[PDB]
């Protein structure tokens, strides 16, 4: 009962922590004119040690729209804020669960936040056009943990719904 | 001079490439080595949507 809820809570916490680490640094790696890492905000070379914001958006209208989406990381930041809101909703629904319908909306918002994070990962991969960083793999692992946590959350929701349907009859 | 016993000319010397065809690494050639991971991620995401 509560063990699966605690597992879902620590999975959401670990996914939020890995998303924070993906926001932080070392998201990608690019050999400049020597390798250099980047975390979608600034770049740091491997002189060696100097760091600066290399996320310069200038140097069809769909190319300018894609550049505006890739600039400032509009998708994954709002995705992480939506994951924080879903985690706050799950924490508010864990204690004193009066209404048995907020968990479904919280899980739906959590799955939509995961889909938006996958869309932001697709944007960050499309804007790259050599190696990769470890925080990209950490964000992918957080996406996998978020998918499994959403599966476990909707499984607990349909179990609680079946329990309510059995007790209501 | 006597008559030439062995005639010769000018040819071209190249690096003589061999059949350097690897195995599994030649399979994931034609698209990328990174689009497939996004394909698997969208696959498991759509399975999450269906479930």
């Amino acid at each position: 009962r509560g063990v699966q809820m605690l597992l879902t809570t620590v999975g959401a916490f670990a996914a939020f922590s890995l998303m924070t680490i993906a926001v932080g640094t070392d998201y990608w790696l690019y050999s400049r004119g020597v390798m250099t890492h980047s975390g979608l905000w600034r770049t740091c070379c491997l002189f060696k040690g100097l760091c600066k914001q290399i996320d310069h958006f200038p140097e069809d209208t769909a190319e300018y729209f894609l550049r505006a989406v890739r600039a400032s990381s509009i998708f994954p930041i709002l995705s992480v804020i939506l994951l924080f809101m879903g985690g706050l909703c799950i924490a508010a629904s864990e204690f004193y669960k009066t209404r048995h319908n907020i968990i479904l909306s919280a899980g739906i918002f959590f799955v939509s936040a995961g889909l938006s994070n996958i869309i932001g990962i697709i944007v960050y991969i499309s804007a790259n056009a050599y190696s990769y960083g470890w925080s990209f793999y950490f964000g992918a692992l957080s996406f996998i943990i978020a998918e499994m946590v959403g599966v476990l959350a909707v499984h607990m929701f349909i179990d609680r719904h079946k329990q309510l349907r059995a007790t209501a009859r | 001079f006597s008559k030439p016993f062995m005639s010769l000319g000018i040819s071209i010397m190249i690096k003589k490439p061999q059949k350097s065809k690897p195995g599994v690494f030649s399979f994931l050639d034609p698209l990328a080595y990174e689009i497939w991971m996004c394909i698997v991620f969208a696959y498991i995401g759509v399975s999450v949507v269906l479930f």
